[PDB]
C-alpha cells in the first residue's frame, strides 16, 4: 500500500547523515528495528550481499524498500494477532490479565495453576503494570 | 437489560424459512456456537421455501421488495428494493451485467413467470393485485396493480409471463421509456437449465467457543507446545495455534474469505435444511459479515441463535454491539470483528464504528516504535531526531523478563521521561507542521499518563525537574534512582 511504502521512506530519513537516502548496513539493522522488526546479524548479512552485491555497501530508497519487499508477506499477521488479543481480553479494557490467560488455557484444554499463569503474565509483561498491554502482546509474539 | 426480541416475534422479524431456523437450532447446540444473520427479504421466504434456489457471490444485484418481482433479482435493478436510487440502481445493472458476461454459461437471465400461487401469496402480503383483462396482438393479458407510479404491469395468460412498461409522463431513474417488455430475473444453471435466484441467508457473524476450536487443532501439534519448557515461548506458541486453526481465514474460490472451522459450519447448515426437505441446494453461500472489508454494510437488526437454540433479535447496530459484548466477547467465545470497522471502507467509502477495547487503553499507553513512525507516515497526507523512536523501542524491550517487577518499572518511567524529553525539545524548534505540534503534545499526554501511572503501582512533572538532559550517559539516570526512594 502507499502507506505500506510510505512508512518505509518515513524511517529512511531518520537516520542518514548522507542526505542522499543511501545509507549504509551499519544502520540497515537500526533502521528495520526503529520499524518493528529484529533481524538476526546472518540474516542483515546473506540478504546485504545478493540484491546489494553493488560493492558499495549504500543501501538507498529503491533498493531497501525492495528489500522490505519480501519480508512482509507472512509476518503481516499483525492482523490475526491483533484480533487474538482481543479474544484474551474478555473484558476490553484494552489489557491482559493472569485471570484473562487462565480462561483461554483452560478452555483450550490446558489446565493451568495460579502459579504458572502469574508467571507467564510476568514473563510477557514488559513495564510490569501486572498486566499485558497490545504493543507486549505483540512483542511476545513477533520478537 | 437490554430491549431485545425473542422466540417467534423475533423469527418472524428475521425472515428466515422458520422450518430452516429451527434446524439451525440444532446446529448451535451441537458445535456449542452462536450463529449471527443479516436481514433476509421477507417476501424472498415462500420463494425460499418453495426451494427456489438463493444466490451467491458471483451474483450481486439486489432482490425486489416489491411489485410483482418480489423476492426474485431483477435484471433491470430499477425493479429491485434500492429503486429510484439512481447510482444504486446502475452499480447494481452493471453488477448483474458482468454476472451475464463474466460468468457466462454459469449466470444467465430469463422472463419472470408468475404461477397461480405466488400470485396470491402476493395477493395476501398486499404487493400486487390481479387486475383487469386486456388483449394486445392476439394474446390475453391480466393487468397486475401496484402503488408504484414509474411502472405498470401485466401478466400474460398463456405462460404466466409478466411484463412491464413505463407509464404515460413518467421516467426511470436512468431517464428512459419504453412500451412493453418482459421484465427478467437473474438466473442460474442447473442440469442445463436456467433456474430463478432469489436471496440467500448471510452469515453477519459466528462466534464459537474455544472449546469448539480447541476440536480443530491436531492433538499432537498442540501437546507439542503445551510442552515446552520456556513459558515465552509457549505462549507465543499456543496463541500462534489459536490464530492457525481458529483466527486465520482465508480467500476460496466462491465462499469468498473464511476459516476452515467456517467452512464446516457452512457445510453442517446447509446439511440441516436439506435434511428438512429444501431442494434448492444450498441456502448459506459464504463466509459472514466480519470479512466484508471493501463493501461493508451496516443491519439495524440481527438475528442471533445461541448456544441454547434460543432466537434473539437485536433492535438496533449499538444494541447488537451490546449482545455481543456481553454475550460473546465476553465468555469465551472466537470472535472477530471487521476490520474495516473504525475507519473509511475503501469499497463503499463506508464509516461503521464498533467498540475496540486496545482503543480505550491506548490513551494510557505510551506507543511502540513502529505505531510512531506509521503514525509519521499516515500523518504525512495532509503535507531530525531519530532518538525518540529508539527510546521507544527501548521502552518496550524484551530483554526485561529478567528483572523483578520494580526493576521493570523503574527503567521504563526512566526510559518514558527520556523519549518525554526528546519530544519536548523537539516541540521547542520550530512548530514546522502547525499540526504535527498536535501529535506530540498529545504522545507527551500519553507519556504522561503511562508515568505517572508506573510510578503510582510503586510509590510527574514534579519528579521531572530533579533529572538531568545536559550531557548525557550513566548519570542521569544515577540522581533518578535516588529520586524514587
Ligand atoms: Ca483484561
Ligand atoms: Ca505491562
Amino acid at each position: 500500500t502507499e502507506e505500506q511504502i510510505a512508512e518505509f521512506k518515513e524511517a529512511f530519513s531518520l537516520f542518514d547523515k548522507d542526505g542522499d537516502g543511501t545509507i549504509t548496513t551499519k544502520e540497515l539493522g537500526t533502521v528495520m528495528r526503529s520499524l518493528g522488526q529484529n533481524p538476526t546479524e546472518a540474516e542483515l548479512q546473506d540478504m546485504i550481499n545478493e540484491v546489494d552485491a553493488d560493492g558499495n555497501g549504500t543501501i538507498d530508497f529503491p533498493e531497501f524498500l525492495t528489500m522490505m519487499a519480501r519480508k512482509m508477506k507472512d509476518t503481516d499477521s499483525e492482523e490475526e494477532i491483533r484480533e487474538a488479543f482481543r479474544v484474551f481480553d474478555k473484558d476490553g479494557n484494552g489489557y491482559i490479565s493472569a485471570a484473562e490467560l487462565r480462561h483461554v488455557m483452560t478452555n483450550l484444554g490446558e489446565k493451568l495453576t495460579d502459579e504458572e499463569v502469574d508467571e507467564m503474565i510476568r514473563e510477557a509483561d514488559i513495564d510490569g503494570d501486572g498486566q499485558v498491554n497490545y504493543e507486549e502482546f505483540v512483542q511476545m509474539m513477533t520478537a | 437489560r437490554i430491549d431485545v426480541l425473542k422466540g417467534e416475534k423475533a423469527l418472524k422479524a428475521s425472515g428466515l424459512v422458520p422450518e430452516h431456523a429451527d434446524a439451525f437450532k440444532k446446529i448451535a447446540r451441537e458445535l456449542n456456537t452462536y450463529i449471527l444473520f443479516r436481514p433476509v427479504n421477507k417476501l424472498a421466504t415462500n420463494l425460499i421455501k418453495s426451494g427456489v434456489a438463493t444466490k451467491g457471490l458471483n451474483v450481486h444485484g439486489k432482490s425486489s421488495d416489491w411489485g410483482p418481482v418480489a423476492g426474485y433479482i431483477p435484471f433491470d435493478q430499477d425493479l429491485s428494493k434500492k429503486h429510484g436510487q439512481q447510482l444504486a440502481v446502475e452499480k447494481g445493472n452493471l453488477e448483474n451485467k458482468k454476472s451475464i458476461t463474466e460468468h457466462e454459461g454459469e449466470i444467465g437471465k430469463i422472463p419472470l413467470k408468475l404461477d397461480h400461487l405466488r400470485i396470491e401469496e402476493l395477493k395476501e402480503n398486499g404487493i400486487i393485485l390481479k387486475g383487469k383483462k386486456e388483449i394486445d396482438n392476439g394474446k390475453k393479458y391480466y393487468l397486475l396493480e401496484s402503488n408504484n407510479q414509474v411502472y405498470e404491469f401485466r401478466i400474460s395468460d398463456e405462460n404466466n409471463e409478466v411484463q412491464y412498461k413505463t407509464k404515460e409522463g413518467k421516467i426511470t431513474v436512468l431517464g428512459e421509456k419504453f412500451n412493453w417488455r418482459n421484465i427478467e430475473v437473474m438466473a442460474k444453471n442447473v442440469e442445463g437449465v436456467l433456474k430463478p435466484l432469489t436471496a440467500d441467508y448471510d452469515l453477519f457473524a459466528l462466534a464459537p467457543s474455544l472449546t469448539e476450536i480447541k476440536k480443530q487443532i491436531p492433538q499432537k501439534e498442540w501437546d507439542k507446545v503445551v510442552n515446552t519448557p520456556n513459558s515465552l515461548e509457549k505462549q507465543k506458541g499456543v496463541t500462534n495455534l489459536l490464530i492457525k486453526y481458529g483466527i486465520e481465514r482465508k480467500p476460496d474460490s466462491t465462499k469468498g474469505t473464511l476459516s476452515n472451522w467456517q467452512k464446516q459450519m457452512l457445510d453442517r447448515l446447509n446439511e440441516a435444511v436439506k435434511y428438512t426437505g429444501y431442494t434448492g441446494g444450498d441456502v448459506v453461500n459464504h463466509g459472514t459479515e466480519q470479512d466484508n472489508e471493501e463493501f461493508p454494510e451496516k443491519d439495524n437488526e440481527i438475528f442471533i441463535i445461541n448456544p441454547e437454540g434460543e432466537f434473539i433479535l437485536t433492535k438496533n447496530w449499538e444494541m447488537t454491539g451490546r449482545f455481543i459484548e456481553k454475550n460473546i466477547t465476553g465468555k469465551d467465545y472466537l470472535y472477530y470483528f471487521n476490520r474495516s470497522y473504525n475507519k473509511i471502507a475503501p469499497g463503499n467509502k463506508a464509516y461503521i464504528e464498533w467498540t475496540d477495547p486496545i482503543t480505550k487503553a491506548k490513551i494510557n499507553t505510551i506507543p511502540t516504535s513502529a505505531e510512531f513512525i506509521k503514525n509519521l507516515s499516515s500523518i504525512r497526507r495532509s503535507s531530525s531526531v531519530k532518538k525518540i523512536a529508539g527510546y521507544l523501542s527501548d521502552y518496550y524491550n524484551s530483554a526485561n523478563h529478567i528483572f523483578s517487577q520494580e526493576k521493570k518499572r523503574k527503567i521504563s518511567i526512566f526510559r518514558g521521561i527520556q523519549a518525554y524529553n526528546e519530544i519536548e525539545n523537539v516541540l521547542k524548534s520550530k512548530q514546522i507542521a502547525p499540526e504535527y505540534k498536535n501529535y506530540f503534545q498529545y504522545l507527551k499526554e500519553r507519556i504522561t499518563n503511562q508515568v505517572q501511572l508506573l510510578l503510582t503501582h510503586q510509590k510527574f512533572k514534579l519528579l521531572y525537574k530533579q533529572l538531568n538532559f545536559t550531557e548525557n550517559e550513566t548519570d542521569n539516570f544515577e540522581v533518578f534512582q535516588k529520586i524514587i526512594d
